[PDB]
């Protein structure tokens, strides 16, 4: 996360830490008491994920918890075209008890708003190119389907969004992958993709964009 | 595909934050390096080295968010800090050594290369328009120069150091 700051501890409980040797690579949003949902470039054939987190450190974390899962659904369009369609369900082995600290999002049904300001949240990288220790939040505005298929096509795809690339130079960075971008209360986007280096004025990031995708999360939850 | 690319102390290679030597496997005496070829005055094709060992290191990158790189990942390939991009390999036809590895002054959004598992290391593996066929890289020896370049089939095996040592 670019130019932005601690997040309020526990204000994002949907956030999933997906971790490999107790390392995060990915995100995840938990969608369900049983599923996370992140990127598909974020695919491994099993997971360690953290719900409750705000640092990474679940001993130092009440009302964490650290969770497995074997099974993952990449959608069956991902990567065709290149990029495009980037979202997969992971199955947690079991279900989670929602709280305070660990609850699931509602998923956007209506697609971005062109000029909306939304929030991302991660462990990636800061500015200064060192992890944080703890979950940061940041601002990002929607950009018009016009101006992001302007600067990426031909990889631009109605399965993505561009949020960012302000004056500000708010954005996502590596890391971020697979977490969460909240517009108006629900969940519109994951982190996909951008143009090197992060936070370039006038380069927005690139999202999922999950208004498209309701239908098979929820046909491939209830199967 | 969904391996991860690991470095000679087994940890995964970042995405383009770190740079990281490739060690030739069964040539660990050479290096990579810059030469000439045809008759370009400016050296842009990138040899097998032995006077130079680790060689230049490099950097991998994928556009994705994510800051390890999988062997299924498109990457760019380049030597330099991160905040250049005057040292972007690509692959070139050059008489006579066929599609040279060359570096350029810039970058597509996607690479053509990947990175996949090999004997003891990885090969680097060209998608000539990023379709699905890969041709690996190996050497082609020319004019007293091993010049990486299309060898399918042939391919120069790397372990891949991380470049802790600058
Ligand atoms: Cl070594
Ligand atoms: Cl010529």
């Amino acid at each position: 996360i670019i130019n932005g700051e601690d997040c309020s501890p526990h204000s994002q409980p949907w956030q999933a830490a997906l971790v490999m040797e107790n390392e995060l690579f990915c995100s995840g949003v938990l969608v369900h008491p049983q599923w996370v949902l992140s990127a598909a470039h974020c695919f491994q054939n099993s997971y360690t994920i953290g719900l409750g987190l705000h640092s990474l450190e679940a001993d130092q974390e009440p009302g964490s918890q650290m969770v497995e899962a074997s099974l993952s659904v990449r959608h069956p369009e991902y990567n065709r075209p290149l990029l495009a369609n980037d979202l997969m369900l992971i199955k947690l082995d079991e279900s989670v008890s929602e709280s305070d600290t660990i609850r699931s999002i509602s998923i956007a049904s209506q697609c971005p708003t062109a000029g909306n300001s939304c929030l991302v949240s991660g462990w990636g990288l800061l500015a200064n190119g060192r992890m944080p220790t703890v979950l940061q939040c940041v601002n990002v505005s929607v950009v018009s389907e016009e101006v992001c298929s302007k600067l990426y096509d031909p990889l631009y795809h109605p399965s993505m969004f561009c949020a960012g690339g302000g004056q500000d130079q708010k954005d996502s960075c590596n890391g971020d992958s697979g977490g969460p971008l909240i517009c108006n209360g629900y969940l519109q986007g994951l982190v996909s993709f951008g143009k090197a280096p992060c936070g370039q004025v006038g380069v927005p990031g690139v999202y999922t964009n999950l208004c498209k995708f309701t239908e098979w999360i929820e046909k491939t939850v209830q199967a | 595909g969904s391996s991860v690319v690991v470095d000679t102390n087994g940890q995964p290679v970042s995405n383009g934050a770190d740079a990281y030597y490739l060690v030739p496997v069964s040539h660990g005496h050479a290096g990579l390096a810059l030469a000439k070829i045809g008759n370009e005055a400016e050296p842009r094709a990138v040899v097998l080295d032995p006077h130079h060992r680790p060689g230049l290191p490099v950097r991998f990158e994928s556009p994705l968010f994510i800051n390890i790189i999988k062997e299924s990942y498109f990457l760019n390939i380049k030597f330099g800090p991160s905040s250049s991009d005057s040292g972007v390999w690509d692959v070139i036809q050059q008489d006579p050594i066929g599609l040279a590895v060359k570096v350029t002054d810039t970058k597509s959004l996607l690479g053509p290369f990947k990175v996949e598992k090999e004997g003891e290391g990885y090969k680097i593996v060209y998608y000539p328009e990023r379709g699905q066929t890969g041709l690996d890289i190996g050497l082609v020896h020319r004019n007293d120069k091993y010049y990486l370049a299309v060898k399918d089939g042939e391919p120069c095996v790397f372990k891949i150091r991380k470049a802790t040592d600058e």
